[PDB]
């Protein structure tokens, strides 16, 4: 359902944006 | 994010209470435990408002209120749905503004200045206080102090006015409103001398405390000066405060009546002009 | 303060401002995923308010 | 996340966090107080039993 | 944005966001309260309790 | 959503629009007296007791900090505000204290005695070191020894000779004389000579009739000891702006530091 | 200049790690806190929600969350 | 946490911690004082009289 | 435009750029939650539920 | 500053003064909970729930 | 009337401006086209009003 | 707990407890008299004089 | 008109016409809202769904 | 009087204004276009009113 | 008026004339919002709609 | 029923952390 | 805390003060018996009021 697609995406957002998947992503 | 003189001053010791734990700045603001307390108390009766913003489904500044219990409630702790929203606010008034004015004493006693402000400011409490409290020991009960609402309140100043029919004539209220005319008259006359003063023509030279006091003479035969206008415009902003003070407490406690009739009960009636 | 910020000081500050920023978008989304699991945040084209899907007896605040 | 010592005092973080943890500690038990089924002071029944 | 705290203080970047967010975590927490379907403290029915089909959210259903 | 004519459309009236115009203007208001605000103090210096380095931009500048203000003066001056003096003196101010922890905010202890230390309560602005004058170049501020036009009102207490008294009661010193201000007709500052000359503000003395009958000045500020340490006058009978910020300085540095208590709060 | 009370890096570790544990652990206390009030009456509402007055009687007094003090 | 007390000011945090008790005492008695069923002042009967079976916690009791 | 900030304090122009959008994402979301279209909060129908063809935005329909 | 053994003094009044205060405060709990039990189970503890419609209620 | 700031210090602050600036745009961009499909924000000649389109039952706040 | 005057004034201490338990003693006297049952200036009868039996406090009575 | 900033502060003009221009879409969408035809935040019909020819709007059109 | 500015300056700070300015009034455009073709902003001699040209049964906020 | 620079500061006309113009232009838009012939937002018809023939401006038209 | 539980897990919290016990276990 | 008179001064003083006291007291004493005795100040049980001793149409304010 459309409730689930948009938990789903919450859900992957998070693991991606938390930090330390986000961070693997530094550019300095 | 400090003054560029500010570093100078901020030294530890000031506190009333607090001792070196609290006494600090974040940023430009001092703490103080008076701060803790005070950020506390607001914080606290802004998040009752937001309570009542949310039970009363008023999501608006300008209509929602807390009102204080009715008056069959007496002194009795209200429901939070009934007024007792506006007790706990009026208790986070009363905290915040007391720990705001000791926090200012801790910074008078810090920066060695007088502690007029936190006078000042405990004048303008004790309006709060004696309006909140003694207003209702006068009549019986916590629904006669007035409301928390931005217009809200408004309506509570309207209603208890005209409950003494024509408020105008109230003579607390007449000298009251002369007081805050004459402190809005001064701030004026003083903010427009101190700038003439200091911001002549382009091409002036800044004048001198002579340069206004022969301009007040000039003007209007008096000059009250420098300390003189520091010192009348306090008097002039506290005793506004202590006519609102007296206003809020002998309308209804000490005339059921209206305002005119009282004016017209001893006015009139004066020997000297009363045949 | 008589110098500014070193490329290490800022990176060190940028380091915990990347940890405390995308922990708390992760632990967000995460608490908003479990509120929309809950209760779905937006309303289909039907609406969800009780008045259109509830019985008469069951009372709405609107 | 330990640097955050060196920006912050962790006194003064503390004191902070110990006055956001009262704030909202006395708010949420007073939104308890306001509800009907979290009140225990008031005592009303839980829409379980169906009373 | 790793050089940001050489031109702006982050200080005053992380306290305002923690106070902001105070703010707007407390007045979201209420725009949920003001919600019939979101206030958790009243707990009234979902929708979905009394419609047999999902209601979806970019669904085009119709009536 | 009627349509008002004239008054407007819906909430589109001129009531709210004349509300928008004046918080507009009320906006620019409060933005131009923010500006003027930031005359003094600004632009802002973060905390050197900091760990981490200054960011490239300062606080302070939402409101910018204005152009400084050009002052045309009596004496034919022309002064710029903010005073870099002043800026430079903050810059380059003895502080004879350390911060009590290691991040901004954490407030100064006086490493040692704080009475000298002109720290805090104590602390002073930097000032003009030639003695100000008054519109028709006279001393403005001046000993009534030299402004002999200058009397005590018969109905108040000529203070001259009277007992100075300190905190503690101890006796601080004898008015030697009494300064005034000619434009404002005050007493700005009693002269005390102890048993050499100081000088008291006279906001920090309280003239104080004694149930003798004896009138005496007492100085809550600091005590009778402390009064050999107030900055004295580099001309006896003339005094700057800069030491009269000196010696109030001085008294309001007792207000705090002249006894070990007075730092102290209540309950700690 | 140089701060009274020096706090060095391997203090703020020290700090940082202490106040974790307590954090944790006062989390860890609230959350017990919070399992018995759940166990107690779930604060979270299902499909049907906890209304009482949708599953109480009348005879059973209900009073809505929301006062009708302010009619806005 | 014994070093605590090295850090953070003790005679302070037990003052302020005094203060706000009493302030919490004050409160909590104010909160049982509006509860009729917890005001020894006005000493309102418990439902607990009235009941025959146990109202219990957590008793996951049904109508 | 990397040049502004040689003129324009680029501190003034973040921050007042944060609050403004602060206040105009509170503004912009009290302005949806006044729609009964877009209240999410009250979940009202959508209208396109109960009409059977696209009202479109540009489709130049006619009754 | 804080010496050792100041701060072990300190140490041992802090937790007698915050145990003293939390036994006693237990048993003050534990005492008004056997009382009236503070939280009311499924069928609540309002008096107009359970009490015979001539008991008047506050609330 | 110039901020002091250097050529490098002012091309470091617009990588930054650039990044924020384009990373909020889109990401309101992907949020305003996620709330058009739900609801597409402006209504056709038809209008979208309940009250044009809805049965009588259903209650419209307009 | 006699070192806490090494730390803590004993003079403002006493003070304050002094100061908190006057306002206290009005407070809970003043509450004693907003009771019914403990208003003795008022003197209202106890509802014990009017019970057959003994109420109790934790008593496990039942009507 | 480059010279006008040997003469006009550009740092006054952008930030005042920046603020201006807040002020100003406040403004405009304030009255789109405040029109029926174009408040899509309550979306009312277009009287050209109900018409048959062009409305126009410089086209001399007669009932 | 002068703001100090150089000839480089000042055409920087103009190519900068160009490209704000420009850039605004384009996308406004391209916006009030888009609302135009949307709703012609300014009605006929016939007006625009739903009461004049919706039936009566069409509700009109006047 | 190229002279007018050398006596009137033009940043100060300048300034003055875009906030007077800002009024103004508001102002303006607003009496054409105040007249029911021109407020487009509220699209009223034209009176010439209904009339057949040109009114006129300084046409000496007759009843 | 669970009152006499919640009254029993009070009581023996208080007689645990009592200082002539929470002591023992310094 | 002390006056500074002397023992002769405060004697003098003291004289007067007997003096301007004790003729005030034998004044007022003398004044108080003469109104006493027109009209004793302290009613009898009996009271002395109008209304419980005078006949009806002896109006009192009472
Ligand atoms: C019912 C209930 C509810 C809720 C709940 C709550 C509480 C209680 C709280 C919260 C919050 C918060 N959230 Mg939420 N919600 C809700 C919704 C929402 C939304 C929508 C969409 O709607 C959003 C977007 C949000 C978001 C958020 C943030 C901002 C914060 C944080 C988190 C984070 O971190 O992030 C993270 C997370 C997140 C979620 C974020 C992200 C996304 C992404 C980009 C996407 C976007 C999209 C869009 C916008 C479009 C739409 C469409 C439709 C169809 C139309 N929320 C509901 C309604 N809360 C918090 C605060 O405030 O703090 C400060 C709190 O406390
Ligand atoms: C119908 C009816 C009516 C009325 C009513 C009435 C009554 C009942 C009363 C009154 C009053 C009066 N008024 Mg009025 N009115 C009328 C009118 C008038 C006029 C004309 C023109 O016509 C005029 C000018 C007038 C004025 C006046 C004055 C004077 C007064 C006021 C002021 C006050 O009070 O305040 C006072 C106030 C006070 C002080 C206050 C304080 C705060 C606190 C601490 C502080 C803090 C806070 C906070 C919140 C914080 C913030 C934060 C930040 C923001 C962050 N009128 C009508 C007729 N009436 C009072 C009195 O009396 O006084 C005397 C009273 O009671
Ligand atoms: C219902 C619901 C709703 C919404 C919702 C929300 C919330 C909640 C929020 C928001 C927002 C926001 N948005 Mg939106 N919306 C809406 C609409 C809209 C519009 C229209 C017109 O329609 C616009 C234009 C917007 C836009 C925006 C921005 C500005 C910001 C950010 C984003 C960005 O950045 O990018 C993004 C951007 C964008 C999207 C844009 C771009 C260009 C474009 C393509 C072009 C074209 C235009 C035009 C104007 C024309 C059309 C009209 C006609 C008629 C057709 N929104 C609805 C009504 N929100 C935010 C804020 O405010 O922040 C502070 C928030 O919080
Ligand atoms: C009707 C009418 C009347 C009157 C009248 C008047 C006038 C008009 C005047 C006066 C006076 C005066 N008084 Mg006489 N009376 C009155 C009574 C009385 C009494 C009572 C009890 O009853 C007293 C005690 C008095 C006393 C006095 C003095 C305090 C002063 C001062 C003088 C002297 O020194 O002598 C002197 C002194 C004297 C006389 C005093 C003596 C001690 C004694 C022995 C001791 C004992 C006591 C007691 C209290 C007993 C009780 C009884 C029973 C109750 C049974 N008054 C009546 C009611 N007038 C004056 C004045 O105040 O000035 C300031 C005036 O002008
Ligand atoms: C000689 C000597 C001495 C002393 C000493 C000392 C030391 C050393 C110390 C102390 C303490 C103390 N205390 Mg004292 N004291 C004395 C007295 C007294 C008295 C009388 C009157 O007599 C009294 C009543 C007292 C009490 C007290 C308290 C306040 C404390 C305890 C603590 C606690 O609590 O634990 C325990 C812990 C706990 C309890 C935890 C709690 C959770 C939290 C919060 C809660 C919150 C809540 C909330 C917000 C919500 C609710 C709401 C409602 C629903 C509405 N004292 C003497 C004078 N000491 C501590 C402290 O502070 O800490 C730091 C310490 O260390
Ligand atoms: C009716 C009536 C009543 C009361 C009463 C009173 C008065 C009058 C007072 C008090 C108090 C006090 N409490 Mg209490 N209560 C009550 C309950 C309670 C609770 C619940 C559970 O709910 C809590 C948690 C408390 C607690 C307390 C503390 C905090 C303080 C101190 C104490 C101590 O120290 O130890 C003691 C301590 C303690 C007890 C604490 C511990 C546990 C742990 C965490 C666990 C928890 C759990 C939870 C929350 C969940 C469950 C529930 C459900 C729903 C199932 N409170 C009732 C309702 N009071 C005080 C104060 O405030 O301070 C100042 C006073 O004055
Ligand atoms: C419904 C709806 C609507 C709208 C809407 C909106 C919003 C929401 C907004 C806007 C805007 C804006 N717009 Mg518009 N509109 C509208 C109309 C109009 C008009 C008319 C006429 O009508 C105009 C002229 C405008 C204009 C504009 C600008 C000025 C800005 C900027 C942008 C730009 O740049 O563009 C760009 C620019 C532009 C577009 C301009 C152009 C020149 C042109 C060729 C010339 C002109 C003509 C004329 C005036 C004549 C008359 C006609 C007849 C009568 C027939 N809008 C509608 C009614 N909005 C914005 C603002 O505000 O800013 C801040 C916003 O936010
Ligand atoms: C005769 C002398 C006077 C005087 C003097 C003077 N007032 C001072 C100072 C001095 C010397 C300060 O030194 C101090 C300061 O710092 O700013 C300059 C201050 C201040 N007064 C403020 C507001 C002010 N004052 C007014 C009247 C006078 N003020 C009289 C005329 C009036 C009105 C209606 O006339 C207003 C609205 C703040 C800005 C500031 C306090 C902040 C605070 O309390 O912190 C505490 C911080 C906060 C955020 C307080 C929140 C507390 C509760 C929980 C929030 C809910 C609020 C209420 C329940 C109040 C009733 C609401 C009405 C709608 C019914
Ligand atoms: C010398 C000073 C000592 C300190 C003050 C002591 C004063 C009160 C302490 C009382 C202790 C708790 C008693 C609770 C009793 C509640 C039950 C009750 O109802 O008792 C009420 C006691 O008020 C009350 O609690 C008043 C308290 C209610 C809280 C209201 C909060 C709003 C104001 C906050 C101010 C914060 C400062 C009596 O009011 P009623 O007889 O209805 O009035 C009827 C009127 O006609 C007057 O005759
Ligand atoms: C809103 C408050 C008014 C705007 C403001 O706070 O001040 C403005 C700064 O804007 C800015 O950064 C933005 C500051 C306010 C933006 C956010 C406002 C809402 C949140 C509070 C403008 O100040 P100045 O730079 O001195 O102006 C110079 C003038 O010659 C031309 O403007």
């Amino acid at each position: 359902g459309d409730a689930g697609i948009v938990v789903a995406v919450l859900v992957i957002l998070a693991i991606l944006g938390w930090p330390n998947i986000s961070s693997t992503l530094r550019r300095w | 994010a400090m003054l560029d003189f500010e570093r100078k001053y901020r030294v530890r010791g000031g506190t009333l209470l607090g001792g070196d734990l609290f006494d600090f700045w974040v940023g430009p603001f001092y703490v103080g435990f008076f701060g803790v307390t005070a950020i506390f108390c607001a914080v606290f009766g802004f998040l009752m408002i937001g309570l009542k913003a949310a039970i009363s489904e008023t999501w608006s500044i300008f209509q929602l209120v807390l009102a204080p219990p009715n008056l069959e409630n007496g002194f009795a702790l209200a429901p939070l749905d009934e007024g007792g929203l506006w007790q706990i606010v009026t208790a986070c008034a009363i905290g915040a503004f007391v720990s705001w004015a000791l926090r200012e004493v801790e910074i008078s006693r810090k920066l060695g200045i007088g502690y007029h402000i936190p006078f000042a400011f405990g004048v303008a409490i004790s309006f709060f206080v004696l309006a909140q409290l003694g207003r209702p020991l006068l009549l019986g009960g916590w629904g006669h102090a007035f409301p928390y609402g931005i217009i809200a309140h408004l309506d509570w100043v309207n209603n208890v006015g005209y409950q003494n029919l024509h408020y105008h004539y109230h003579w607390a209220h007449m000298l009251g409103c002369s007081l805050f005319f004459a402190t809005s008259f001064a701030l004026a006359l003083h903010g427009g001398l101190i700038l003439s003063v200091t911001n002549p023509k382009k091409g002036e030279v800044v004048k001198t405390a002579e340069h206004e006091n022969t301009f007040f003479r000039d003007f209007v035969g008096y000059s009250i000066g420098s300390l003189g206008i520091h010192r009348l415009g306090l008097a002039l902003a506290l005793s506004t405060s202590i006519s609102c003070i007296f206003g809020i407490l002998t309308t209804g406690p000490f005339w059921s009546r209206g305002w005119p009739e009282w004016w017209y009960t001893w006015w009139p009636q004066i020997p000297i002009w009363n045949w | 303060i008589r110098t500014g910020l070193t490329d290490e000081e800022c990176q060190e500050i940028h380091e915990m401002n990347m940890l405390g920023m995308h922990a708390y978008w992760s632990i967000g989304l995460i608490a908003n995923a479990l509120a929309y699991a809950w209760r779905p945040f937006h309303q289909g084209r039907a609406g969800n308010r009780l008045e259109d899907h509830a019985p008469d007896y069951v009372r709405s605040a609107l | 996340m330990w640097r955050i010592w060196k920006v912050f005092d962790p006194r003064r973080i503390l004191i902070a966090t110990a006055l956001w943890l009262i704030i909202i500690s006395l708010t949420i038990h007073v939104i308890l107080m306001t509800t009907e089924r979290f009140n225990w002071l008031q005592g009303a029944p839980a829409a379980e039993y169906y009373s | 944005m790793w050089k940001l705290w050489k031109f702006v203080d982050f200080r005053m970047t992380a306290v305002g966001f923690h106070l902001f967010f105070a703010l707007l975590a407390f007045a979201v927490h209420f725009a949920c309260i003001s919600s019939e379907r979101f206030n958790w403290l009243e707990g009234a029915p979902a929708a979905e309790y009394y419609m047999d089909e999902d209601p979806g959210i970019w669904k085009r259903t119709s009536y | 959503m009627e349509a008002f004519y004239p008054m407007g459309i819906a909430r589109f009236d001129w009531g709210i629009w004349a509300v928008i115009f004046f918080f507009v203007f009320l906006a620019g208001l409060i933005v131009y007296c923010r500006r003027e605000d930031k005359r003094e103090g600004y632009p802002l210096i973060s905390d050197p007791n900091d760990k981490y380095g200054a960011p490239r931009l300062v606080s302070g500048t939402i409101p910018r900090v204005p152009k400084p203000k050009t002052f045309l003066l009596r004496d034919g001056r022309t002064i710029q505000v903010p005073r870099q003096e002043k800026v430079e003196w903050d810059r380059n101010y003895k502080l004879e204290a350390q911060p009590t922890a290691p991040w901004p905010g954490s407030p100064l202890e006086p490493i040692g005695n704080p009475m000298k230390a002109a720290i805090g309560p104590g602390a002073y602005a930097k000032r003009e070191d030639k003695p100000e004058l008054t519109w028709h170049n006279k001393q403005k501020i001046v000993p009534m020894r030299i402004a002999t036009e200058y009397y005590v009102v018969e109905d108040d207490p000529d203070l001259r000779g009277a007992p100075v008294v300190g905190l503690c009661g101890g006796q601080g010193g004898r008015v030697r004389d009494i300064w005034v201000d000619r434009s404002e007709c005050r007493i700005m500052y009693y002269e005390v000579e102890i048993s050499d000359s100081v000088l008291l503000p006279q906001c920090f003395a309280r003239e104080t009739r004694r149930m003798d009958g004896v009138w005496e000045i007492r100085v809550n500020s600091i005590t009778a000891e402390q009064f050999r340490d107030v900055p004295r006058l580099s001309n006896p009978d003339q005094i700057t702006p800069q030491e009269e910020d000196m010696v109030c300085a001085y008294y309001g540095a007792g207000t705090l530091y002249a006894v070990p208590g007075r730092t102290e709060p209540f309950l700690p | 200049i140089r701060p009274l009370r020096d706090f060095t890096d391997e203090e703020a570790q020290e700090f940082h790690q202490a106040a974790v544990q307590s954090f944790f652990l006062y989390v860890a206390v609230a959350f017990v806190a919070h399992l018995l009030v759940w166990a107690w009456r779930p604060f979270w509402p299902p499909e049907q929600g906890y209304r009482l007055e949708d599953f109480a009687p009348e005879e059973i007094r209900t009073d809505s969350f929301y006062s009708d003090f302010l009619p806005t």
